[PDB]
C-alpha cells in the first residue's frame, strides 16, 4: 500500500476483531483481547458512504429510451442515429469502468493511512517507555494493565506516571 | 506488557479490481451493476402497457380485420409490438411518412377510436362494401376496419365531399388511402373517371392524389397499389375529403392524449400482475443501482445502460486473514 | 525554548466539497462557475446584431407590410426574433424548407436588399397591384413588400418570361410564390387560364408547379392557398421565371455574405450600448471562467453549459481557527 | 486527512500567521512571533495555481451554439437533436463535478503532505536535542536563540553544537 | 561503516506533465500517442481497394465514358475517390437520392456488372444510338456505358414495356435516367409524343416520371436536362419499366455483396504493395498505440483519433542524477 | 513529492545503480557497491505495467469511421452530423489528456512511497545500532560487514547480536 501499513509492517489482518476496521490487540497480567477504534472506524464508515452516495448521485436516473425506425432510404440518418447512441455508450461505459478502477486505488490507500496513523498516534504517546517490536506492536517496559491501556486507546497515556519504572527496565 | 495495532479480517471472498492490481480480495465492497431481471411485462408506475398482439402499428392503425379487436379507449404507458407481428399493411402500398407516425405515436398515452365518417350515411351514392382477399378474415375476403373502399354506384361515381370538424379538444389522427389499379380497364370499372382525383385539406395540410396506373409484379396476390396517408387534425379544425374516385375513406379515426415518459418496445414477454418503475424489452428492474448491463432499451425510471461485466466498489479493506 | 509547526487560518467561510466529506470550510477557494450576466443584449466582438422586431425570419424575408422596414444593407453578428414575434406569413400556406432556410440565414452576416425585377418596367402585361386583407398595412389592404400579386389584364394573362443573370459575386436568395385559389371560377377570373403553370429554372435548380384547386378551411379569412418557394442563386448563374399564371414574381432579392459565428436566437431583452465577448438569449456573459449555468445558447467565446449550481475548487487549507 | 497533519496530530490554524501556508512559531528569552515557511508556501502556491490552469485549460472555448428548428414532419430529427444536446450535456456536468471533487480531495491532502513533510525536517534535525511534546510542537533541551531559531527554519541546525548541553538537561 | 537508501538516476531526458508540475523530466516513460504512418494507401486485411481513377461515384456507376472501364467483377475494403475527380455526371441534371446511394455503396464489398437490358435484342422498335457533346470520349460525342438514350425509331416511338427478374441472389442496383428538353419541338423530335411518361415498378418501388419542358441556363452547352434514379432490386423481385418517350434505359446493372468494415475515403496518395490494419486517407498505420492524431477519417482497426499533440505516461521515478 | 523522499530529504538519484528503481548503497571495510531492492522493483514494475495495459484496454479500437455527404438542402442534418462528430473528439481528446495527467501524479507519488517506505523498513530495522545522518543515510556503530549488509537488505537484520558493541560506541 501507499503508506506501508496493511499488508506492509503489519503483514495480515486480525479475524478475532469482528466490531471495527481498525483498532488494538492488548496482552497484560489480566488477559488479553481486541478492541476496535470506534473513532477511526466510524469516521471512516462516514467519509467511505458518502464516496459511495457520490458515486450514485453523480449518475442521473436514465429516463425513456428507446430506439428509431428508419425506411429505406434514410441509411445516412439511421447511421447517424446509431453513431449517437454507440458513442455515448463507449463514453459511459469508460466513465463508470474508469472511476471504479480510481476510487477502488484510493479507498484501498485510504484505509492504509488511518492504519498508519493510528500506528503513529500510540507510537508517538508511549515514546521510550515501551519498545517498537515489529509488526506493529510495542512491548511496555513497565506493568501496563487495563486502566492503563484503555489510556492509550484513548488520547490520555500518562508518560510521566512509567517514565521511572520504565527507565529502569530499559536497561 | 504488549499493546498491538492492527486491521480487520474476515471470510469475504469479494474480489474488486484497481488500477495497479486485479483481483484484490477485500472485506467489504458493494456492487453498482444490476444484471437482474424478472422476465415479465409490468405495469409501468401503475399502468399497463398497449399489447398490440399479432398486429404492428400499421396493422393496428389501418384495423388489420386478423386482430383483435380494442377498446373503444386505451390508456398506457408504452406500446409493445411482438417479434413476429405477422399482421400489418395487407394491401400492398406504401405508408407515407410511416417512421414519423411511429414517432408520433411514441408521446401519446390515450386514444379514443370514434366513427368519423359513419358508414351508412355519409356516402349515400357510392358503394362501400368493396373487399379484397388480401385482407381476408377467417378465410373469408375482407377489409380495413378502419376504412372505407368507395366504388361505383349503378354505373357512377359522383364526385364526393365531406368534412370533419374536431370538436374532441384533442387531436384527431385520420388515416386514408389512395388505390392504384394495375389497368385503365379496372380504372374504369371501379371509379368510372380515368382523370380521377383526390383531395385532403384542413388548415395546415394541402395534398392532391392522382392515380398512376400501371400493371406492377404481385404483391400478395395483387397487381394494384394502395398508398396509405395520414394527419393530425389539430382541435377545432376541420378536414375535408374530395374526390371523384379512388380515395379509400377513412370510417373511424383516433383522438389522441399527449403524455410524457412512453415509447414502442419489441418483446417476447409476457404481462403479468406486476409493477416496476424500470421496464425493458427483457424483463422490469428492481433496483437503485446506477447501472445495469441488461438491455439498452428502457422504459421509465432505469440504471445506465453500460457494457461492462462487473462495476464493484470496495469498501473495507484488503483481506488478509492468518 | 519551543518551535512549533502549524499551518495558516482565516477568517473565510468558503465551503467545498470532496469525494469523502462535504461542507469542508477552507482558507482559500477559486470559483469556476459562471452565474452572472448583464441582462442585455450587448454588440458581439463590436458588430451589434440584426433585430427583427414585430417580425419572423418569414416575415422579414417576404417582406410583410405590419414590420418596420429595414435599410437596404445590414452587416451583424447574431439574429434575434422576438418571443411575440406576430408577424410572419399572412397569407395562409405552405413555406417550403422554411427551416433549412433558417439554417442558411445562420452562417449570414449581410444581406443587401435590391429590386430584381423592378415593379414598373418587368410586367408590362399583367396586373401587379393585387392586394388582400390577410396582409393589411395601417388597416388597408396590402401585400408583401418583396412579391408581386401578377394578375390578368385587360382580360388576358399572356404567358410571361423573366430571367435574372446574378453579377453581385455573392450568393443571391431569391424568393416567390404560388396561389392556389378555392375555386375554378376565381382561377379563371385571376389568371384567365385553367391548365396553368409555373416555371423556375437555373443552372441547379429545376421545379415546376401547378395550381391545385379544392375549397379550404378559412385561415386568416382566406380559402385560398399561397405557397412559398426560394433557392439560391450562385454567382454569375441565371434564374428564368416562366408562367401563364399564379406567379407570386419576385420584386426584391438579397444577396448575401457569408460569416462565422453566428446564429439565430429568441430574446425579450433590449439593445443596449454594450459589447461583449458572449451573448446569451438572456443576457451577455463577461467571464474568463470555463463553466457557466446561465442558459444553454451562446452566441461568440462563452464557457461550458453545465447543470451545476455551484463548481468551486479549494487552493488553501481546511480552515481550521482557535 | 491521509497523512495525519492537518487536523490530526496538529489540531488547529494560526491565524497570526497571515504571510503563508505553512510555518513556524517559536519562543524563546527574547521572545515569540510567527514565521511563514517561504519555500514551501510558494512551491504550494505553483502547483495549486498549475492545477487550476490546467483545469482551465482543459475546457475548450464554447463557440457560438444554438437550437435548429424542425417542421411537424421531422419528430424523429428534432428528438435525435434533443438527444445529442442532452446526453453532451450530460457528460460535460458529469465531467466537471466529478474533475473538481476528485481534485479537491487531492488538494486537501497535498497541504497535509507538506505540513508533515516539514514537521519531519524538523524533527530529523533536532534528534534527541529536543523532545516531542505534542501538537506538533518541540522544547529545546539547551537554549535556541534566534540565530539557533532560524538555523532551524532553514536547513542549517547544528546539532552537535548544543550535543552536550542538551545532554545534560535530558537527565 | 554504512548504508544508503536511494533510488534510480540514468540520462533519460524524457519529459512528461502532470497536474501540478509540467515538465517533469523522469527516467522511463510510454508513448501512447501514435503520430507516424507510411503515406501511402495499402491493402486492408488482405483487400485491395477500390480505386475509381478520374470518376467520382457518380460517374463511375453511370460509366462515364472518360474513365478507363473497370473489370465486370471487383471486390474491396475500402473505396477511394480521388480530389479532382474531373469525371461525374456529364449530361446536367439531378441525381436523386444520390448521397443515400453513397451510403449504400459504404457497406458493399463487391459488384458484379452485368447486361440487364441487352443493347440488340431489348428495342427492336427505338433508336439506341443516341450520343451527346456533354458525354464526350476521346474528343468524339458519347454516352454514359450503362444507359441507352432511347428515341424514335422511322419516325415513331412506339410504347415500350421491359422487365427483369433478380435471378442473381443478390441486391441489384438498377439506374435510369429522364431526360427533359428545352423545348416542345426537341421533344416532338426525340420522342414524337408530347404526352409522354415512364414508370418504373418493382415490388417495393413505383414511381411515375413525367417532362417539365422549358429552356433554362446550359450547362455543359446543354439547355436540357437529365434526371438519375435509382432502386435496390430485391433478390427474386422483378423490374417493370414502362415509356412512351423520354427514358434513359438501363443497360448494365450491378449485382451487389454487402460486407463489413468498409466506406469511402478521398484520398491522393498512391496504392502499394503493402497490407494495414489501419487506413487513413493520408497514410495507414501501424501501431497498438491506444491514440493517433494522423487523421479522423479511418478504415478498419485503428487507435482513436484525439486533437493532443502528445500523450506520454511516465512509467519511472523524476530523474535527477548528480 | 506527496511523501517526501525523491527529491526530498533524498536529493538525488544514483546513476551508478541500473538494475532497479530502488535499492541501497553500502559502505565497509570490505568495499562499497550498489543493490537494487530487486522486490520492491519488481513489484513496482508489476503495478506499472498493470496501469499501462489498464489505460490501453479501457481505450476499445476505433473500428471504420468515415464521413457522410449531404446535398444543398440538408444543412440542418450536415451540422448536427458534424456537431455529433465534434463533440465526441472534444470528450475524447479530454478524457485522454486527463487520465494521463492524473495517472502521471499519482505514479510519481507511488515511486515516492516506495522509497519513503524501503527508508523506513531499514530504519525501523537498526533502532539505535546505526545513527541518521541525513539524505538516506546511516553510519552504524558497530562494524557492518558484507553479510550483516544482506540482512539489511532481505528482513533478517539481527539487532540484539550488535547491541552491546552499538551501545559502546554511541557513547
Ligand atoms: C483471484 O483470487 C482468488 C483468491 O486468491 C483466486 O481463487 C483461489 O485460487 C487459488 C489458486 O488457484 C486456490 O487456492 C489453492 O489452489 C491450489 C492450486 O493452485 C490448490 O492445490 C489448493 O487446494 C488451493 O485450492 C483457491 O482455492 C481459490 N479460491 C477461491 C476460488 O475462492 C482466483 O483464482 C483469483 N482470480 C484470478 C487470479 O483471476
Ligand atoms: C457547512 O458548515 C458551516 C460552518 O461549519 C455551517 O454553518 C454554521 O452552522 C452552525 C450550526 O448550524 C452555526 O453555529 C452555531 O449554531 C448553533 C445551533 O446549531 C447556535 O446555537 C450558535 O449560535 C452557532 O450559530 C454557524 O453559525 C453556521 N455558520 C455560518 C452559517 O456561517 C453550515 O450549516 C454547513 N452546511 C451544511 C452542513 O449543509
Ligand atoms: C524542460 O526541461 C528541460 C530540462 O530541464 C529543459 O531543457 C534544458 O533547458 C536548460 C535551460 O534552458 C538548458 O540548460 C542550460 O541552459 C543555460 C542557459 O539557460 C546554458 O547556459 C547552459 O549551457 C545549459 O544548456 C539545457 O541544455 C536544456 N536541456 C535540453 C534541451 O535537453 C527544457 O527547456 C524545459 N522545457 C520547458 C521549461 O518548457
Ligand atoms: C446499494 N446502494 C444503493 C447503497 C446506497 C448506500 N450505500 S452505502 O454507502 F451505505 N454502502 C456501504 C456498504 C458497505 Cl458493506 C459498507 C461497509 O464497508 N460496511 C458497513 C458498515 O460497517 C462496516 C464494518 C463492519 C464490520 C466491521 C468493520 C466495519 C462495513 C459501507 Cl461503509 C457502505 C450503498
Ligand atoms: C479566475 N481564474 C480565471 C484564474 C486563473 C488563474 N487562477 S489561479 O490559479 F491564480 N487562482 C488562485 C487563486 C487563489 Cl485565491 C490562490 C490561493 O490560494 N492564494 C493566492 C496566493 O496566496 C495564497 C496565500 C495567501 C495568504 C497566506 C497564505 C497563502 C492564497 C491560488 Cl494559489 C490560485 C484563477
Ligand atoms: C507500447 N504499449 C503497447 C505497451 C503495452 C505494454 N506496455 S508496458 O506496460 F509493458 N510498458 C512499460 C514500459 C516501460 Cl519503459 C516500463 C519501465 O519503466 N521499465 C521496464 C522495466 O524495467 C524498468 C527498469 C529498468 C532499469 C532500471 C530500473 C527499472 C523500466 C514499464 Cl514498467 C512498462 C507498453
Ligand atoms: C480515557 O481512558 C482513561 C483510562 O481509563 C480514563 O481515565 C479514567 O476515567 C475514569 C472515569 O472517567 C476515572 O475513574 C479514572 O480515575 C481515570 N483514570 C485515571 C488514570 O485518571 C479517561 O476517562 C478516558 N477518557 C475518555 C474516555 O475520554
Ligand atoms: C540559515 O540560518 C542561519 C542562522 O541565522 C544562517 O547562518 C548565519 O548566517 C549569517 C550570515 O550569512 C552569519 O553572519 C552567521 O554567523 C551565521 N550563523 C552561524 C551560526 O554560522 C545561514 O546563513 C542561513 N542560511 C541560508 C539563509 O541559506
Ligand atoms: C538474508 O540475508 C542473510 C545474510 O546473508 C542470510 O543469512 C545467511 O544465510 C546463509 C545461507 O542461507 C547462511 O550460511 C548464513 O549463516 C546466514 N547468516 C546468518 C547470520 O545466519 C539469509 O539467508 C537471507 N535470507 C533470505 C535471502 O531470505
Ligand atoms: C424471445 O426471442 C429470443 C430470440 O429472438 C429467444 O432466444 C427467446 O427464447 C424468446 N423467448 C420467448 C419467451 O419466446
Ligand atoms: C421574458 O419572458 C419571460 C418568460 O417568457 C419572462 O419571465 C420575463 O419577465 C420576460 N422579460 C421581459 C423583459 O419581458
Ligand atoms: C494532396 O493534397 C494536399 C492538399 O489537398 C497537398 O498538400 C499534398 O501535397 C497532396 N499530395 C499529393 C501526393 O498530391
Amino acid at each position: 500500500g501507499l503508506f506501508g501499513a496493511i499488508a506492509g509492517f503489519i503483514e495480515g489482518g486480525w479475524t478475532g476483531m469482528i466490531d471495527g476496521w481498525y483498532g488494538y490487540h492488548h496482552q497484560n497480567e489480566q488477559g488479553s483481547g481486541y478492541a476496535a477504534d470506534q473513532k477511526s472506524t466510524q469516521n471512516a464508515i462516514n467519509g467511505i458512504t458518502n464516496k459511495v452516495n457520490t458515486v450514485i448521485e453523480k449518475m442521473n436516473i436514465q429516463f425513456t429510451a428507446v430506439g428509431k425506425e428508419f425506411n429505406k432510404l434514410e441509411k445516412r440518418m439511421e447511421n447517424l442515429n446509431k453513431k449517437v447512441d454507440d458513442g455515448f455508450l463507449d463514453i459511459w461505459t469508460y466513465n463508470a469502468e474508469l472511476l471504479v478502477l480510481l476510487e477502488n486505488e484510493r479507498t484501498l490507500d485510504f484505509h492504509d493511512s488511518n492504519v498508519k496513523n493510528l500506528y503513529e498516534k500510540v507510537k508517538s504517546q508511549l515514546k521510550n517507555n515501551a519498545k517498537e517490536i515489529g509488526n506493529g506492536c510495542f512491548e511496555f517496559y513497565h506493568k501496563c494493565d487495563n486502566e492503563c491501556m484503555e489510556s492509550v486507546r484513548n488520547g490520555t497515556y500518562d508518560y510521566p506516571k512509567y517514565s521511572e519504572e520504565s527507565k529502569l527496565n530499559r536497561e | 506488557d504488549t499493546i498491538c495495532i492492527g486491521y480487520h479480517a474476515n471470510n469475504s471472498t469479494d474480489t474488486v479490481d484497481t488500477v495497479l492490481e486485479k483481483n484484490v480480495t477485500v472485506t467489504h465492497s458493494v456492487n453498482l451493476l444490476e444484471d437482474s431481471h424478472n422476465g415479465k411485462l409490468c405495469r409501468l408506475k401503475g399502468i399497463a402497457p398497449l399489447q398490440l398482439g399479432k398486429c404492428n402499428i400499421a396493422g393496428w392503425l389501418l384495423g388489420n380485420p386478423e386482430c383483435d379487436p380494442l377498446l373503444p379507449v386505451r390508456s398506457w404507458s408504452y406500446i409493445v409490438e411482438t417479434p413476429n407481428s405477422e399482421n400489418g399493411i395487407c394491401y400492398p402500398g406504401d405508408f407515407i411518412d410511416y417512421e414519423e407516425l411511429r414517432e408520433q405515436l411514441s408521446s401519446v398515452s390515450s386514444f379514443e377510436r370514434f366513427e368519423i365518417f359513419p358508414k351508412e350515411s355519409s356516402w349515400p351514392n357510392h358503394n362501400t362494401n368493396g373487399v379484397t382477399a388480401a385482407c381476408s378474415h377467417e378465410g373469408k375476403s375482407s377489409f380495413y376496419r378502419n376504412l372505407l373502399w368507395l366504388t361505383e354506384k349503378e354505373g357512377s361515381y359522383p364526385k364526393l365531399k365531406n368534412s370533419y370538424v374536431n370538436k374532441k379538444g384533442k387531436e384527431v389522427l385520420v388515416l386514408w388511402g389512395i388505390h392504384h389499379p394495375p389497368n385503365s380497364k379496372e380504372q374504369q370499372n371501379l371509379y368510372q373517371n380515368e382523370n380521377a382525383y383526390v383531395s385532403v385539406v384542413t388548415s395546415n395540410y394541402n395534398r392532391r392524389f392522382t392515380p398512376e396506373i400501371a400493371e406492377r409484379p404481385k404483391v400478395r396476390d395483387q397487381a394494384g397499389r394502395m398508398n396509405y396517408y395520414w394527419t393530425l387534425l389539430k382541435p377545432g379544425d376541420t378536414i375535408i375529403f374530395e374526390a371523384n374516385g379512388n380515395l379509400i375513406a377513412p370510417m373511424y379515426a383516433f383522438a389522441l392524449s399527449r403524455g410524457f415518459g412512453s415509447g414502442i418496445i419489441t418483446s417476447n414477454a409476457s404481462m403479468h400482475e406486476c409493477n416496476t418503475k424500470c421496464q425493458t424489452p427483457l424483463g422490469a428492474i428492481n433496483s437503485s443501482l446506477p447501472y445495469q448491463n441488461i438491455h439498452p432499451v428502457t422504459i421509465g425510471e432505469c440504471p445506465k445502460y453500460v457494457r461492462s461485466a462487473k462495476l464493484r466498489m470496495v469498501t473495507g479493506l484488503r483481506n488478509i486473514p492468518s
